[PDB]
RNA sequence: GGUUCGUGGUAGGAGAGCGUUCUAAGGGCGGUGAAGUCAGACCGGAAGGACUGGUGGAGCGCUUAGAAGUGAGAAUGCC
RNA sequence: GCGGAAAAAGCGGAGCCGUAGCGAAAGCGAGUCUGAAUAGGGCGCAUAAGUAACAGGUCGUAGACCCGAAACCAGGUGAUC
RNA sequence: GAAAGUUAUAAAUGAAGCGGUCUGGAAAGGCCCGCCAAAGACGGUAACAGCCCGGUAGUUGAAAUGGCUUUCCCUCCAGAGUGGAUCCUGAGUACGGCGGAACACGUGAAAUUCCGUCGGAAUCCGGGAGGACCAUCUCCCAAGGCUAAAUACUCCCUAGUGACCGAUAGUGAACCAGUACCGUGAGGGAAAGGUGAAAAGCACCCCGGAAGGGGAGUGAAACAGUUCCUGAAACCGUGUGCCU
């Protein structure tokens, strides 16, 4: 049978063009009292999968 | 049929494990000593971090899929090159001339390359580069 | 190349289509359909009894602690005299096809092979008034064929499979249904005018 | 034990905590033991309030 | 084709191979004795392969390729 | 799927992958998102290659390399002890 | 209900080598000659047969029973248009609340479908759906029923096929096997194939109570002798070249 895709990760992984997944950052709801203006900066932006990790999940969300 | 050799490189012969340890996957057949990868079924499932929270579990959910979403089918300007010179083009052809298989939404046009030929090109839609291209040789864009 | 008749005379000379008979064969491209088509031959009827499937167990046949012997489950486990096959065949289908332009190839390249080897007999036509194994032999040998031989026609043609049906080397086919593996099979390539022309017109 | 009517009768489902453990139960009919003509001759059968509910005769 | 530096090895990676059963094609052996089995002081770097003789009494190699129930000394294994 | 010999072809272009990406999305498109920005930066493009089939390696779903519990549940059989 | 046709359930006919030599117990094998083939399928026959046998291709065949297909008999049968005054068009129903379930959809924003319980429409100016809901538009007309085919499976039958097994395999079961045996019972559940081409299965003699043997004889072989193809290893012996 066909391989299930990962649902969980296909909501929160973006799959760029040379094929790299895109992700968002972690501590980006509330507890922002503690964060600095320059931190929620950066946590705003969205960040890449890294390499470790892929090749721990690529084929949970291969298609 | 008596000396059929077939493409070399093309057939290589399997690895057959726990077949004695002079082929070197002997006994353990590769899996090392004991432990949950050395059992037969034996594997944590994918992206399992054994316990410590999975990556996918520690970042946010992102956004939505709209249901109305449309994606078009893309013509870059190159490839209407292929036609002859005065001659209009409509989705109909570019289906018959084998551009496009599938007219998703419908044929948006972009400025991918340069256009040589003084067509009368019509699609769905249009890069306002590739409306600023079509006539800027000499081409007549109309939206349908 | 050289066009003679069923009573083996020369009848002329035929131009076969030199994108079918005259391509540099891919030898390579041959052999992968061949095996192809060998693979799908195969019927694949073949099953064991794994230790579910065999007759009885169910119950284990003494206490895991306390008597002396190997922990057992089943008197059918896999190392038990009559247990289940741990593997073994599982009925399955060995069929496969290479993509139609390599098929085609293939097919071209194997006709083109056999004009380079003088394997292909072109006949004016070959027709008999009556089905007679005796007049099949009799034709044979005026062509001079003495080997395995494929003799290849296409309608007008009638009684010949009937002629041909019990001589052992010699196999008779439409020209709709020409085969790699049947040509393989094969040494020398009968084949009619009429059914080049149909040979053409596919390839 | 059914309306012999409608045909109402007990049938089986979850009951929930909330936690949403589900355990099974039935739901039964709410059949009353009534005299009424089934063939003519009055006899006492049951029948679902539903049943008897406007329509139906004593 | 030669110079140079190498060639201990567990888990393990990589490579090239031996042998088994079956299929195809080709080419063979065999009642003047097949397979099997026994014996031997032969051959190959290994897996292994021959040859000769006994037993046996009807099937079996080889080549190229293909396919696998394909190789056991250990499981307080099963018979 | 049709036709056929459990053939071979032929037919079958529905669909699938690729040829464009960026964006949660509307959308724009060799750009795009962010942004007041003609700024910077992210991902892309400039620095084209895929696809079909087979074969090897590994992974997933299946008992998934083989043997082995104590237990659990369901339907039965037992008070000749 | 008939009739005709066809298929199934028994069958019939069916070409060509006693060919010559070699080996052999025996020839289907070797060598050398022929022949038939719509028949060179398979099997058997003293070793491997298209021409020896049963057959095979092809061609014929059915008193009887059943199946199928036509045709006849037999039975059964009203269809268009034009007008919407009026009438009818499925009620404890549809829907709703509450509690559950099914829907890929875990009560969710939850449409749709079903169950129990209670409440309960409109009913042609009428009604339902389009994923809460309202309006518009579009499509539809529930609460009555029937309906072949394409699909699923195989205890069976007929014909076949297999880069499926070949007696620890393949069914548990090639053999009088769900037997023997075990169990109060439900239930569990084996082992076990091969003389030879043909019984020609060892007359007769000898030792022995018999068993068993040695001769004689049969046979190609009996070291093929009624559990009788081959007959490995462990294990058990006898003899003796070297050592102790
Ligand atoms: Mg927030
Ligand atoms: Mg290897
Ligand atoms: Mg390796
Ligand atoms: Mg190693
Ligand atoms: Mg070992
Ligand atoms: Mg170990
Ligand atoms: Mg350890
Ligand atoms: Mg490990
Ligand atoms: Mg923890
Ligand atoms: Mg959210
Ligand atoms: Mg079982
Ligand atoms: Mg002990
Ligand atoms: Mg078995
Ligand atoms: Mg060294
Ligand atoms: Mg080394
Ligand atoms: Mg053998
Ligand atoms: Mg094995
Ligand atoms: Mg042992
Ligand atoms: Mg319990
Ligand atoms: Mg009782
Ligand atoms: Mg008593
Ligand atoms: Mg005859
Ligand atoms: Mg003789
Ligand atoms: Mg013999
Ligand atoms: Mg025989
Ligand atoms: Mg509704
Ligand atoms: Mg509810
Ligand atoms: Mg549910
Ligand atoms: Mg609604
Ligand atoms: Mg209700
Ligand atoms: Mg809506
Ligand atoms: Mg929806
Ligand atoms: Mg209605
Ligand atoms: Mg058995
Ligand atoms: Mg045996
Ligand atoms: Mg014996």
């Amino acid at each position: 049978p066909k391989m299930k895709t990962h649902r969980g990760s296909a909501k929160r992984f973006k799959r760029t063009g040379s094929g790299k997944l895109k992700r968002r950052h972690g501590f980006t709801s509330h507890m922002f009292a503690n964060k600095s203006q320059k931190q929620k900066r950066k946590l705003r932006k969205s960040a890449m999968v890294s390499a470790g990790d892929f090749k721990r999940i690529r084929q949970m969300v291969a298609k | 049929l008596h000396e059929l050799k077939p493409s070399e490189g093309s057939r290589k012969e399997r690895n057959r494990v726990g077949r004695g340890t002079g082929s070197g996957n002997g006994k353990t057949s590769g899996r090392g000593h004991k432990g949950q990868k050395a059992r037969s079924g034996g594997g944590v499932r994918l992206g399992f971090e054994g316990g410590q929270l999975p990556l996918f579990r520690r970042i946010p959910k992102r956004g939505f899929t709209n249901i109305n979403r449309k994606e078009f089918a893309i013509v870059n300007l190159d490839v209407l090159n292929r036609f002859e010179d005065g001659t209009e083009v409509t989705p109909e052809l570019l289906v018959e001339t084998g551009i496009i298989r599938n007219e998703k939404s419908g044929i948006k046009i972009l400025s991918n390359g340069n256009i040589e030929k003084k067509l009368t090109v019509k699609a769905n839609k249009f890069s306002a580069a590739a409306k600023e291209a079509i006539e800027a040789a000499g081409g007549k864009t109309e939206v349908i | 190349l050289s066009l003679l008749k069923q009573d083996g005379t020369n009848a002329g000379e035929i131009t076969l289509n030199d994108t079918v008979f005259g391509i540099e064969p891919n030898e390579k491209v041959v052999v992968d359909v061949i095996l192809s088509q060998r693979a799908s031959l195969r019927q694949g009827t073949h099953k064991v009894k794994n230790r579910s499937e065999v007759r009885g167990g169910g119950r284990k046949p003494w206490r895991q602690k306390g008597t002396g012997r190997a922990r057992q489950g089943s008197i059918r486990s896999p190392q038990w005299r009559g247990g289940g096959v741990v593997f073994g065949p599982t009925p399955r289908s060995y069929a496969y096809k290479l993509p139609k332009k390599v098929r085609r190839l293939a097919i071209k390249s194997i006709l083109s092979s056999k004009v380079n080897e003088e394997k292909l007999v072109v006949l004016e036509g070959l027709t008999f008034d009556a089905p007679k194994t005796k007049e099949f032999a009799a034709f044979l040998k005026n062509i001079s064929v003495d080997t395995k031989a494929l003799i290849v026609v296409a309608g007008e043609s009638e009684n010949v499979e009937l002629s041909a049906r019990n001589l052992q080397g010699i196999t008779v086919i439409p020209a709709e249904s020409i085969s790699v593996l049947e040509v393989a099979k094969h040494d020398k390539l009968i084949i009619t005018k009429a059914a080049v022309e149909k040979v053409e017109e596919v390839l | 034990k059914e309306c012999v009517i409608t045909g109402r009768k007990s049938r089986s489902g979850n009951k929930r905590s909330h936690a949403m453990n589900s355990s099974k139960r039935t739901w039964k009919a709410n059949l009353q033991k009534v005299r009424i003509l089934v063939n003519g001759k009055p006899k006492k059968v049951w029948v679902s309030a539903r049943a008897l509910k406007s329509g139906k005769v004593e």
